C-alpha cells in the first residue's frame, strides 16, 4: 500500500536524521570538528489526472490529482567554522586560524588531510600525529632539544644548547581547497578529496587565504547543543506522528479486510 | 493466460553496515565499508565474514 | 489486457531493478476494487447457476407434456 | 554521496613534559632536576 | 539459476533462517581498580595472576 511505502521512508529519513543528531552531540569534546546538518528531498510527483482547466469564469477549484512519493535524505552538509580554542601549554599543539588542512601521508601511499592539531615526536624525530600517522612534509626535530617553537607562517626553529641562535628544522604549509565541504571524512578525522572538491593547492601559512598557526592551542568542535536538543525534539515528535499515520492506515486496512 | 503464481524469493542480502559500539578490547575488530574477514570454513574453502 | 494506468514506483537504489534514478516499479492494484470485483463475479455466478436450474427444471417438466 | 556517523572513541593519553615548581625541603638528600633529563 | 546477465535481474533463490542461538559467554580479565581497605591481611594483585 502506498499509505505504508510512503510512511517507511518518512521513518527512516527520521531515524537517519537522529544518527546524525545523535553524532553531533556525541562527538563533542573531540578536537577540531565541524559539525554536519542533513537535509532531505522530496521524490518526484506522479500526475494521474491532467488539471484540465475550465476559465468559465466559475470561480472553480482546479480538478488535478498528484500523489507524493515520499522523501530521502539527499546531503549531510558539514559547517566550516572556526571554533573555539583550547590552551594545553603543550609546546607541539598547533590551532590552525583560518581555512587550511595539513597533509597526511596514509599508510598505502595516499594524502588524506586533517585539521586536528595535536602532534607527537615519533622515535625517529619525524612529526607525526597521535595514532601513527605522519605528516607529508616531515618536519624532523632533533634529540636534546631545549625547546621547539613555531611560527605564525609555518616555520617550525628548534634551539640547541649553544650557537646563541635558534637553527630552522622544517617548513609546516598546509593546502586548501575550493570546496572544503565536498571532502569524504573517514576516521582519525581524516578528510579526502573526491570530485566534488577541487585538486588541493599547497601554500605556507598566511599567503593564499591560507590561515596563520597558533603554537600551544587546539581548536575544539563548533557543535551547538542549544540548536542539537531543538532538532532532537522535533525529530521525536516528527517520529510519533508517522507512527500514527502508520497506525491509522493499517486500522482501516484491517476494517476493509473484516469482510 | 489468467492464473499469475506468487513465489516468495529472496535476493543475496544487505550490505549496510551496523553500529558499532567501543568495548576496549584489545583484539576486537571492525571493518571498513566493504571490508571481509577470511576464516576457514569447516569443508575447508575459505569464507569471508563481518 | 493489462491496464494503461501509471505504475507505482519507489526510491529503492538498493535493488538492481532500479532504474538510473533508483526508482523501482510496482504494479499498481487497487485492492478494495479487486474485493468488489470477487463479490459481484460471486454473485453473478449464483445467480446464472440458479438460472440455469431453473430453466432445466422447467425443461424437464416440460418434457412430459400430457 | 553522504557519510552517517558512528560515535567517538579515545586514541591517545599524552603526558605534559613540562618543569615542575621547586619547593623547599631543607634536607640534604633531596635532588631536584631543573631542565631535561631521568635518574636511573 | 543462471542468470547469464543477458537482462538486469535479480536471483530468485530462498533461504529461510533457523534462529539464534546463545554461542558463548566470555569474561573480560581487564584490571580493576584498588579499593584502600587500610587491612593489614589484604593483597591486590597487579597483573595476571591467580592465587592457589
Amino acid at each position: 500500500i502506498s499509505s505504508l511505502w510512503i510512511a517507511k521512508t518518512g521513518l527512516d529519513a527520521q531515524q537517519t536524521n537522529m544518527d546524525v543528531i545523535a553524532n553531533n552531540l556525541a562527538n563533542v569534546s573531540t578536537n577540531g570538528f565541524k559539525r554536519q546538518r542533513a537535509v532531505f528531498e522530496d521524490l518526484l510527483y506522479q500526475t494521474i489526472r491532467q488539471p484540465g482547466a475550465q476559465s468559465s469564469e466559475q470561480t472553480t477549484l482546479p480538478s488535478g490529482l498528484q500523489i507524493g512519493t515520499g522523501v530521502r535524505p539527499v546531503a549531510t552538509e558539514r559547517l566550516h567554522s572556526q571554533g573555539n580554542l583550547s590552551q594545553t601549554n603543550n609546546s607541539k599543539d598547533v590551532a590552525i586560524k583560518g581555512q587550511g588542512f595539513f597533509q597526511v601521508m596514509l599508510p598505502d601511499g595516499t594524502s588524506a588531510y586533517t585539521r586536528d592539531g595535536s602532534f607527537q615526536v615519533d622515535q625517529n624525530g619525524q612529526l607525526v600525529t597521535a595514532g601513527g600517522f605522519q605528516v607529508q612534509p616531515a618536519i624532523t626535530i632533533p634529540a636534546n632539544a631545549l625547546s621547539i617553537t613555531i611560527g605564525r607562517d609555518g616555520v617550525v626553529s628548534v634551539t640547541q644548547q649553544g650557537q646563541a641562535a635558534p637553527v630552522q628544522v622544517g617548513q609546516l604549509n598546509l593546502t586548501t581547497f575550493m570546496n572544503d565541504t565536498g571532502l569524504e571524512s573517514i576516521g582519525e578525522n581524516l578528510y579526502i578529496e573526491t570530485q566534488s572538491s577541487g585538486a588541493p593547492n599547497e601554500s605556507t601559512p598566511g599567503l593564499n587565504g591560507a590561515g596563520l598557526l597558533y603554537q600551544g592551542y587546539v581548536e575544539t568542535s563548533n557543535v551547538n547543543v542549544a540548536e542539537e536538543l531543538v532538532n532532537m525534539i522535533q525529530v521525536q515528535r516528527a517520529y510519533e506522528i508517522n507512527s500514527k499515520a502508520v497506525s491509522t492506515t493499517d486500522q482501516m486496512l484491517q476494517k476493509l479486510t473484516q469482510l | 493466460a489468467t492464473r499469475t503464481l506468487v513465489t516468495a524469493s529472496t535476493p543475496g542480502a544487505d550490505m549496510t553496515p551496523g553500529q558499532l559500539d567501543y568495548t576496549s578490547r584489545p583484539l576486537d575488530v571492525a571493518l571498513q565499508q566493504d571490508g571481509w574477514l577470511v576464516v576457514q570454513a569447516a569443508d575447508g574453502a575459505e569464507g569471508y565474514t563481518r | 489486457i493489462e491496464s494503461q494506468a501509471p505504475e507505482k514506483l519507489v526510491y529503492e537504489p538498493g535493488n538492481p531493478l532500479a532504474d538510473a534514478n533508483g526508482y523501482v516499479k510496482m504494479p499498481n492494484v487497487d485492492v478494495v476494487g479487486e474485493m468488489v470485483n470477487t463479490m459481484s463475479a460471486s454473485r453473478s455466478y449464483q445467480a446464472n447457476i440458479e438460472v440455469l436450474n431453473t430453466v432445466k427444471s422447467m425443461m424437464l417438466k416440460t418434457l412430459t407434456l400430457g
